[PDB]
RNA sequence: ACCUCGGGUGGGCACUCUAAGGAGACUGCCGGUGACAAACCGGAGGAAGGUGGGGAUGACGUCAAGUCAUCAUGGCCCUUACGGCCAGGGCUACACACGUGCUACAAUGGUCGGUACAAAGGGUUGCCAAGCCGCGAGGUGGAGCUAAUCCCAUAAAACCGAUCGUAGUCCGGAUCGCAGUCUGCAACUCGACUGCGUGAAGUCGGAAUCGCUAGUAAUCGUGAAUCAGAAUGUCACGGUG
């Protein structure tokens, strides 16, 4: 499984609504693994004619997540992924 | 530069404006804006009349002259 | 008349070669390659056979008292037509399509 | 000017064992290429021991102490009327002093292979003829002309 | 302009019209076991179609301000509308830092 | 057991050092003291507070290190095995507080900033 | 344990690493100093000691400072053209003067042959491997890949051995002749690189004048944005110090 959002304050607040609400179906899943995160900054020119050297430089980041079953036997999250998708999470699943 | 791969350049418009106008012979100069093509063995000889960017001018085609381009006998800027 | 021109002693080969005004470094490399003389030596400790096969290299590429004869005939090729890399080299500009407003001062002097 | 400046510290020479030599050792390299400089103050170091028979340390050791000087001038002026006065060198500063002249005039013996010119440096200085000894003694001759305002307008 | 944004519209639509034919075109002379004889006729095609059909003649401008210097392609603004755009928390994921 | 783990980290390195008892076998990434560090002052000052603490003799050295520079990773080990070195007790504590040897050299690069070229080097005016 | 000796493999969750959540530092404690009061000078412990280092954050205002050509707008003019459309040319012209920037002027170097260690980043309209043919830039070839997996991608200085003997040079590389490849409908004015040849000025640079207090100056490489193609600039990350 594995998770791409925005924030930290939602993906990594939407795995205990993945792990709680899968090891609750006696299947058994492991601790999430975290990855490296993108880093893209954008240095942008801030006036409008001319004056070089006033500046100013942004970053957008981007979460990644995994996470690790061990016995599949449960449909249950597959219905309840409408539930764990929130606002800007997403679930490529893999299934191990 | 234009490697040998693709080999010619010539263009269209003017190949037909070339080639009939061989076989009726040197009785005209040949009024042409284009400037990206060579000259050719097939062409020794002509008289063209190469846009300068304002107004035409005249060339004497010689045998010598096969490799380099029209842009190389139309002048640009002046400096007098 | 020594090789075409005089050659320095002293030398290792390879530098020896060099002034004879048609061959550079990398050409140099490939003579005592075929030909089989060692560059480590010096010019002093050679032999006065084989210099002929050095003598034969020479007779096969060219010759700095024609080459600058030659190259002059493709600048004059240039100049007679009027084409406009020839236009500018009768004048003393550059060729090659620099900068001319400022800075192209080794083709105009001081 | 709020007084600041603490001490940093460079003390290492393991291949030979000094500590005055290490501090040397920086005033020659350049741009950081440490490993290069320090194989040319080795390659100055064995050229002694290969001239004297005498461990090249105390070479070096002679050699400063007669290229370090004792008093200098220090143009303080009045705010009309420029002045030079004679100051006493501090005992920390007169060391550096000397390792800097010597370099200084290392760089244009105009000999050939490096390490033979640094060599040439340090066996004069035992004995006085060197460059920088004259250099040395010259600024000694000009404090007695200044000599007159050590104190007043001082 | 407003007429200048319109005449590079149409550029648009003229590219990616044909944009199948000119793969083919150049599908044949790129290959080294391909004729010069299907090369030299394969030429042909390629000037008698109009001009405006290569990329190299589109120019990505900006989309809602029309503006050509100052361009990103990780977005579709200019240097100076994205910026007033990202303060107004528009852009997600989007913040400052250091 | 005797085994004792030790890490450093000086200019973006980091060094694994384990540390038990043996006769004097130093080695670093399968490789050779005197061979990994060619020709450098630092192949001393990775024993320096080895020999120290007097206990040059006396224990295997399995050195791993992983990127940073090239005297910078002589300088992961020589704090990573002092950290290694004081897992027995505190009586050689004082004898490396004093030293200078434990605490972690803190001066990483610094970054560029906009308007200037270097990180603190800007053009020059007139 | 395994191995074919590659974490290759089984395996392990010790670790490094990654990223979440926490503790730690407050003049806290010791001494002296002050009105013993703010504080100051020393001291112990400690990964860190007196706002630990860096960054973002710039008050009331000034210069009718700059921009009507980013955009928005009051007014004024054009509306058979001061508006539209399409070719070629142009902004890259050129006795000169000024501003920043790169190489050099050599022996702490120059070549040749081996050999050692990085961070950070981009890539399913793309990266474009192995093999393969080319003096070389490359051409074939098509894998793997939607990314801690695959590719970009070989860090350079340092080290080791050799020659080079301080000569306008085995220094320097401008100019220029000739021959090639790549993108693009198209390299003439006007692209970038490659081969071969030629080899300049330059022997550390007046009066003057600027940058910098520590992982800093100085020096060596790498990447990204814009982008069919095209960086000595801009932004960004590390070595040695
Ligand atoms: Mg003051
Ligand atoms: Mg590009």
């Amino acid at each position: 499984i594995r998770l791409k959002a925005f924030d930290h304050r939602l993906i990594d607040q939407s795995t205990q609504e993945i792990v709680e609400t899968a090891k609750r179906t006696g299947a058994q899943v492991r601790g999430p693994i975290p990855l490296p995160t993108r880093k893209e900054r954008f240095t942008v020119l801030i006036s409008p004619h001319v004056n070089k050297d006033a500046r100013d430089q942004y970053e957008i980041r981007t979460h990644k997540r995994v996470l690790d079953i061990v016995q599949p036997t449960d449909k249950t999250v597959d219905a309840l992924m409408k539930l764990d998708l929130a606002a800007g999470v997403e679930v490529q699943i893999s299934l191990g | 530069p234009r490697s040998l791969k693709k080999g010619p350049f010539i263009d269209l418009h003017l190949l037909k404006k070339v080639e009939v106008a061989v076989e009726k012979n040197d009785r005209k100069p040949i009024k042409t804006w284009s400037r990206r093509s060579m000259i050719l063995p097939h062409m020794v000889g002509l008289t063209i009349a190469v846009h300068n960017g304002r107004q035409h001018v005249p060339v004497l085609v010689n045998e010598d002259m096969v490799g380099h381009k029209l842009g190389e006998f139309a002048a640009t800027r002046t400096y007098r | 008349r020594i090789a075409g021109v005089n050659i320095p002693d002293n030398k290792h080969t390879v530098i020896s070669l060099t002034y004879i005004y048609g061959v550079g470094r990398t050409t140099a490399q490939s003579i005592c390659a075929a030909t089989g003389v060692n560059p480590a030596a010096k010019i002093k400790d050679l032999s006065d056979e084989q210099i002929d096969q050095l003598r034969n290299e020479v007779a096969k590429i060219t010759t700095e008292g024609d080459l600058r004869r030659e190259i002059n005939m493709n600048i004059k090729r240039l100049m007679d037509l009027g084409c406009y890399r020839g236009l500018r080299h009768r004048r003393g500009l550059p060729v090659r399509g620099q900068r001319t407003k400022t800075n192209a001062r080794t083709r105009k002097g001081p | 000017r709020r007084r600041v400046a603490a001490k940093r510290e460079v003390l290492a020479d393991p291949k030979y064992g000094s500590q005055i030599l290490a501090k040397f050792m920086n005033h020659v390299m350049e741009s950081g290429k440490k490993a290069v400089a320090e194989r040319i103050v080795y390659g100055a170091l064995d050229k002694v021991k290969e001239r004297g028979k005498a461990d090249p340390l105390e070479t070096f050791e002679k050699a400063l102490d007669a290229i370090a000087p004792l008093v200098e001038v220090k143009s303080r002026r009045v705010g009309g009327a420029t002045y030079q006065v004679p100051v006493e060198v501090r005992p920390s500063r007169r060391n550096a002093l000397a390792m800097r002249w010597l370099v200084d005039f290392a760089r244009k013996r105009g000999e050939k292979s490096m390490a033979l010119r640094l060599a040439g440096e340090l066996l004069d200085a035992a004995e006085g003829k060197g460059a920088a000894v004259k250099k040395r003694e010259d600024v000694h001759r000009m404090a007695e002309a200044n000599k007159a305002f050590s104190h007043y307008r001082f | 302009k407003e007429s200048m944004k319109n005449r590079e519209l149409k550029r648009q639509l003229t590219v990616a019209k044909y944009a199948k034919k000119r793969a083919e075109l150049k599908a044949i002379i790129a290959n080294p076991n391909s004729s010069a004889e299907e090369r030299w006729n394969a030429q042909v095609a390629l000037q008698k179609q109009p001009r405006d059909a290569s990329a190299s003649r589109l120019r990505n401008r900006c989309r809602l301000t029309g503006r050509p210097h100052g361009f990103y392609r990780k977005f579709g603004l200019s240097r100076n509308k994205l910026r007033e755009a990202a303060m107004r928390g528009d852009v997600p994921g989007l913040v400052k830092a250091s | 057991a005797t085994q004792n783990y030790g890490t450093g980290r000086r200019k973006t390195a980091t060094a694994r050092v384990f540390l038990r008892p043996g006769t004097g076998k130093i080695s670093i990434n399968n490789r050779g003291l005197d061979q990994f560090f060619g020709r450098e002052t630092a192949r001393m000052v990775v024993r320096q507070p080895l020999e120290l603490t007097e206990t040059v003799e006396k224990f295997d050295i399995f050195v791993t290190v992983v990127g940073g520079g090239v005297s910078g990773q002589a300088g992961a080990i020589r704090h990573g095995i002092t950290r290694a070195l004081i897992e027995y007790d505190e009586t050689l504590r004082s004898s490396l507080r004093k030293a200078g040897y434990v605490t972690r050299d803190a001066r990483e690069v610094e970054r560029k900033k906009v308007g200037l070229r270097k990180a603190r080097k800007r053009p020059q005016y007139s």
